[PDB]
């Protein structure tokens, strides 16, 4: 649709661990560009959520991992656009991943799209079942000793199909990268 | 009335005048109308503004009366005319009328000029009256504007002195009758005697015009800023102090005056304090600030001087500091870098300055306000302040600063220190830089980052710049920089806990350069140890539980990465310490416990002794929750400690595999279901077994052969038995019914 | 004054009368002077009471006078004297002289008996004045009343239908005088004669007394009420007519009257619509009411014929229900029990009221008040107010009562229901009562200060009376009755807790005559889950924690009974829940925990590892409260948790035998002396080390070998070295002192 | 002493387990015949309170366990009749029923007549540890925690002499029976 472009990142640690995402990509998030965005929470700061949710007219915040007192959000959202239901999460509430837990968490929600940014928070994507999984990576890139460039995803849904808009700063000098993706509901 | 009726007389007497100087041999005619045109002068009831009016046009008909005598000499003469015409009966026409011929002698010939000019600047000491005399002389030099004789002479006989001459006797008797306008006239119109000064200043000031248009150089320092310094000097009036002073310096070049620079020192350093002398000083203090910015030893002389004048000028404390701002604008521009001077400024001007300030007490006084703006004045001409770093006294004027005003502009410098990026600091500029944030930290929405939490992340980013060695020094003393209480080190020291994880990695990352890596991270791991432990006394926040544990998992998982494990098994050990001393309520320790199973679920490199003794626990603490639907999720979980699925489920003798303990597993899920059967609900319960039969499906196809597909197959008839018979239709038991569809879809 | 002249009068002719009745032959000469005192009597000017009073004087007068007479008869004799009274020239004198004499004749002479009486009878039909001659009629009626040609005659002249005779065309001369009062006099004096008419009632009563000591039956039915009923009917006047008829009614025998009931409705019927007609109808209604309450289809008949009567006129509503009033105490007090009767008065009165009823608000209306005290009616006159409730349309019609009446009727019957220890409520009379228990909660300072603590006693008593299943469904819809809101249930549904206590009991009772009796139980104790979780709904209130604990802790002993003990965890794990939520207010949590841990100090059927789960759960929400010596309570009493206490530790899962779990007692015991250190109040500390210390002796006494003699010593001599070495002396100190002086002597 | 009656009552469980006095017990306590009662709570509400007040011209009431709502009365009361102590409680604000336990607190009270009416709502009383120990059963006939005799006592102080006497509906059917009891304060 292009109308109602959809924010995924991640890893935020603000100020917790950085300052912020390249400026390049603060503008490629500056108001006027998305229609909702959808953070994944543990901010921890009031100021980038001031910015968030000046970004896009809805901003839809999650409950996070290390957001251990404002418990009360949950930690998925659904909108609907056409025939989608839409689920999304970071994934430390599942135990394990390969197939049946993507199936059963699928048949939980009974959802098209996943969205999830497990504590690897590497990018990866697959279709499954009908549904469909997507890994934006470490979008802010923070790091840990597990198993990132500079990224953000943007989101566009429309009936039963979802573009996705990968934002990557890449290295040679740091290079912002685009890519496009998008995802059409199989029946 | 008076002035528009002389008007009249005037533009009649002019009509006359020039119907007479038409005619020639008409011209002692031509003089008597102009005489009577100027006894239009006679009157003093005009205002200062009428009689200058009034001026105006006698001075326009003279205007036609000195070309006319300018003629007349080029055609014919009259001899003696200059004495002929002195037996005018009215004395301001006759003067007028004297430079009138006066300056057509000097345009018919050129050889008496000199001779002439000293017999008319004789005859000038008559009109002592300030106005009527200020015009007379007016109009003189404008008729002798032209002619002197000088180096820049028209061609009369005549020297530089001559000139000189001339235009400082014009000069001293205008000033006098020009200061006489304050005093001329009655007492009770003072205000009106300097309105008639401003106005006549121009009539001064164009004698100063004349001589810079004249001599040069060394005869200004000898023989044109001597006679000006001395009238200065000796005035002690204020307005002719202002007005000479600035137009000595504008109309003479700057040249000139850096000649003459200590002439004007010795000058400045007279200045009376009860002469308005702090306004002709800021005008010229400010104009040599100016004349700096246009960007002899000025520094010291002046310095010294200003000095002079603080001992000569004592002035209330807000005014005292403004011009110490000046000051200190002046120093900027004068020097703020060369590290002597930067220092001669600190004790010598603003440490003087510091105890020259008795003040009263000033944070939201004016004086304040100026001692900001002072301070910034370093701050703002320093374009590099970092530069201004490089004094380790660069913080000495905090020492005398008050501590409303050492806090605020020191969160004032942090905050530009934060639209900036500060550079790669040394060891010992951290210390300073530490001295700073003691100040503002101590005594003491945030979202200023107050008061430097985005300036404590950005410090921990700026650790990284220097390599391990200088790392573990730099951590350790902004670790004694913290210091600081149980309501800061919360939302400070994690970002600590990164630096050391990033510098454990960076010991280990020398374990080819250094085997004391185990050392350095023993050491390390001890410093995070009393850091946490730190914590760990400050109990009185939400978190205090939360952020130690996640703090103290972390160095377990640092001591798994660099094998350090021997001090990994402590601290988990004591995280269940944690645990069981310090956390109730039931959701909460729900979060906290799959926490726990998380980062086991990351938990490797354990000697089975210690990770099995591990595993044990934990599957005793996902034993010992609280209620039953926890009691089940509990359960469920612990299986994944013995199954192939999670990290925490590798012991060091699966060989990458996770234990896959299907047997264990097995035990565990026959207790999920024990605690299945008594949950008392129907549509939870049969989606929560669909659940574990899908969970079996994964654990016959991870091979626990304890799991088998008849097992399976018995579960899904009870499934079905249950699916329809018993649950009462909600949106749960059509996705138990989709659930359970998709499973026999999985088992084929 | 008139009055006293001619009493005055009266007096002295009396006086000379005497003296001549004491003379023989001054006879005559008495009666001219009876003569001249009655011609007083001839006067028409003295009020009613003035003439009432001179009449009664000259009547006694004349009783001396008669008496005389009706001697002098009966010993000689007096020729012709009956002739001679007819002598005299005043004629009231005279006419009284008659009668007097008349009678006497009768006295002596039986023979002339008819012909005198008739003759008397018939002269005296001469009085042109209504009330001389009423009045003189009492004299005839003092005189000769009791003398009538009678039943007395036996063959001779008279018989007892010539004294009914003389005695009805008494009654038609008197009714027809009687009328004329009312038209004698000005007609502005209307109630000045219905006053006078009202004041001789009594003069045509005595005629209806002198009937009844006469005929029977049917001489009362041909020649009494047929003739008194024609004159009652056409006299057409208000006073007579309700006075005659009751005089009728009570003087004559009501045998008579039942024999005659329809002649007497059909005389009612026969009534002007313009008399007050409204008055007698009442009254005879009232009358019948009496002939009901003193404790031929009567009903029907009068029922119907009053019916017909009301539609025969257009009556006040109030008037209407007055009457309805009697109805219902007519068939109330005549049919108690007929609930045939009584539903006709159900129904053939009560939807008629309400078209008839123009039906305004009437709640301060007599109708009201009438339709109140008609529905009392059945109330007072039921032996079982339950047959109120069989009337299918009695409770119905409670609806039509106007509805802040409704509040007052309902509450006043549902409280007589009350004190009366009323028997079972049928699930009929469940229903009924139940609907009016509806009105009373629907819709929905208790300015009512009703109701509830004798009636949820008499409710859960009356309860049992049905069958104890069928209680719990009766219980279940009454509780969905139960929907009025927050402020009932708290005082009312733990009764309907105790009322299933009993029904779980009750199913025990047949633990070996049925066996879904613990079917039944999980039936009950679901119920009880979904009126709990009811109450939840209420977080308004306080002690919705304590309500709710106590109902968990005596459900777990149910569910122990029933062996039903899985519904009984869950909801011990719900009462935690209520811990976390209920925190408001710290003393009340600390006596509220008090409160759980006694409860848990009788909770008995935990497994132990359930029991010492929740026996550390208990512990650490107590060591996660506020205040150390709260903290301390709590810690010392954990150490009972484990030891040979609490009740807890004789339980159904103890069977009595004690946990004695020693060493656990000892580390709590030593955890309490461990924050008890920590009090940093001599005084204070030092007494809880003593009961410690106590604690101490009571398990070395208890064979606690973890309590040694050791620990014994070691804090006694703390308590030695503290007690006197640092306590400021108080009154606490030395209680303190004597409590450690006998906690010495017990130890011994 | 005691020309100042006071009455001796406990479980009586109104509205808990047992709602009214024995009529003929009511009469044997009409007003005009205690000059003070001590109640062992569960009245509960304000009518209660009343018509207890009405019973004597001195109602001295303590805290009950379940009488959470009232919280201006005290939690425990000592009064002293000649040379005697007396203190009562419900045993809520007490701790356990251990003898020891219920001796140290008597010592605190300085008390020698320790009432309670505990789970077993039977009444019961015996002397130990030179105190004197009453149970009045229950006053209403409310049912116990065992395994029924309505009771109450009218306690008699004289000197350094305690009389007791308690009123029982006995089942042979319910008859009105009395008990005398005595008990004298330690030296």
């Amino acid at each position: 649709s292009m109308a109602f472009l959809i924010l995924v990142i991640g890893n935020l640690h603000i100020p917790d661990r950085a300052l912020d995402i390249p400026p390049k990509f603060k503008k490629l998030l500056s108001p006027g560009k998305i229609s909702q965005t959808l953070c994944l929470g543990n901010l921890t700061d009031r100021a980038t959520y001031d910015y968030l949710r000046s970004i896009s007219p809805d901003l839809k915040i999650v409950r996070g991992r290390m957001d251990v007192e404002a418990t009360s959000l949950p930690l998925m959202q659904v909108v609907t656009h056409g025939s989608l239901r839409i689920g999304f999460l970071e994934g430390f509430t599942l135990v394990s991943e390969e197939p049946d837990v993507l199936l059963a968490e699928a048949n939980k929600l009974d959802v098209d799209v996943l969205c999830w940014a497990g504590g690897s928070h590497r990018f990866e994507c697959f279709e499954y079942m009908d549904k469909f999984f997507v890994n934006p990576g470490s979008a802010t890139g923070a790091f840990t000793t597990d198993w990132v460039v500079p990224s953000f995803c943007l989101m566009d849904v429309q009936g039963i199909s979802l573009t996705l808009y990968v934002y990557q700063l890449r290295k040679d000098t740091e290079n912002v990268a685009v890519e496009k993706v998008t995802y059409t509901k199989p029946v | 009335r008076l002035l528009e009726d002389a008007l009249i007389a005037v533009r009649q007497q002019t009509a006359m005048m020039r119907k007479f100087l038409d005619t020639p041999g008409k011209l002692m005619d031509a003089l008597k109308c102009c005489s009577t045109l100027v006894s239009e002068l006679r009157t003093s009831s005009l205002s200062p503004k009428q009689y200058y009016e009034l001026y105006m046009a006698v001075f326009d008909a003279l205007r036609y009366l000195s070309a006319h005598l300018r003629e007349n000499h080029p055609v014919n003469h009259l001899a003696d005319l200059y004495e002929l015409v002195q037996y005018a009966g009215n004395i301001i026409p006759r003067l007028y009328l004297m430079i009138t011929v006066g300056t057509a002698y000097m345009s018919i010939d050129g050889a008496p000029v000199k001779e002439l000019m000293k017999d008319m600047m004789d005859m000038s000491r008559g009109v002592q009256h300030p106005v009527r005399g200020l015009f007379l002389r007016y109009y003189l030099s404008g008729q002798a504007r032209d002619y002197l004789p000088t180096g820049d002479s028209d061609g009369p006989e005549g020297n530089l002195q001559d000139s000189i001459n001339f235009i400082l006797t014009n000069f001293v008797e205008m000033n006098k009758l020009w200061v006489r306008l304050q005093h001329q006239g009655h007492s009770r119109e003072r205000d009106l005697r300097t309105q008639e000064r401003r106005e006549l200043q121009l009539l001064v000031g164009s004698n100063i015009v004349r001589l810079s248009q004249l001599v040069d150089l060394p005869t200004y320092r000898d023989s044109i800023l001597g006679p000006l310094l001395e009238q200065i000097v000796q005035c002690r009036d204020i307005l002719a102090q202002e007005y000479l002073l600035e137009v000595i310096t504008q109309v003479f070049p700057d040249e000139y005056h850096l000649h003459t620079l200590d002439q004007f020192l010795g000058a400045v350093s007279r200045l009376n304090p009860h002469v308005n002398v702090k306004a002709i000083v800021i005008g010229m203090m400010n104009r040599l600030s100016d004349y700096a910015e246009r960007e002899v030893p000025l520094y010291d002389i002046f310095f010294d001087q200003v000095q002079h004048l603080v001992q000569a000028q004592h002035l209330p404390i807000q005014d005292t500091i403004a011009l110490c701002c000046s000051l200190a604008n002046l120093s900027l521009n004068i020097y703020p870098e060369r590290l002597d001077y930067v220092d001669g400024i600190l004790a010598y001007a603003l440490a003087k300055v510091k105890e020259h300030a008795n003040s009263a007490d000033l944070h939201s006084q004016p004086a304040q306000q100026s001692l900001l703006s002072l301070l910034q004045s370093p701050l703002r001409r320093y374009v590099s302040i970092f530069t201004a770093l490089s004094l380790p006294t660069y913080v000495s004027l905090f020492q005398a600063q008050t501590y409303p005003t050492r806090r605020a502009i020191a969160g004032e410098i942090v905050r530009t220190l934060l639209k900036n990026q500060t550079l790669i600091s040394t060891p010992a500029h951290l210390e300073n830089v530490l001295e700073i944030l003691k100040v503002l930290i101590k005594e003491g929405e945030t979202d200023e980052t107050m008061e430097e939490q985005g300036w404590l992340a950005r410090l921990v980013h700026l650790i990284h710049s220097d390599d391990n060695d200088t790392q573990f020094r730099l951590l350790q003393m902004t670790r004694k920089a913290y210091a600081e209480g149980n309501e800061r080190i919360r939302t400070t020291t994690p970002p600590l806990i990164t630096a050391g994880l990033k510098l454990a990695r960076r010991f280990k990352a020398r374990e080819h350069y250094d085997d004391n890596w185990s050392s350095q991270s023993s050491s390390l791991f001890k410093f995070l140890h009393s850091a946490i432990s730190t914590l760990y006394t400050r109990v009185n926040g939400p978190g205090v539980a939360d952020l130690c544990l996640r703090l103290f998992c972390s160095c377990g998982q640092v001591a798994d990465m660099t094998e350090f494990e021997e001090v990994a098994y402590e601290f988990f050990a004591q995280a269940f310490t944690v645990y069981e001393e310090s956390i109730s309520d039931s959701k909460a320790q729900f979060q906290a416990v799959c926490v726990i199973a998380s980062a086991l679920h990351r938990t490797r490199n354990f000697g089975r002794e210690n990770y099995d003794t591990l595993i044990t626990k934990c599957a005793q603490h996902a034993s010992k929750l609280l209620r039953k639907p926890d009691q089940c999720r509990a359960v469920y979980l612990a299986s994944h400690l013995w199954w192939a699925t999670p990290i925490a489920a590798r012991g060091e003798t699966e060989d990458t595999e996770l234990y896959r303990d299907g047997k264990r597993v097995l035990e565990c899920l026959q207790r999920a279901l024990r605690v299945a059967d008594s949950c008392m609900e129907t549509a939870t319960s049969i989606e929560l077994f669909v659940e574990i039969l899908d969970r079996y499906v994964y654990y016959f196809d991870q091979r626990n052969e304890s799991v088998t597909t008849k097992y399976l197959n018995g579960l899904i008839e009870l499934i079905h038995s249950n699916l329809a018979g018993n649950q009462q239709d909600s949106a749960s038991v059509e996705a138990s019914r989709k659930h359970f569809i998709q499973t026999l879809e999985m088992i084929q």
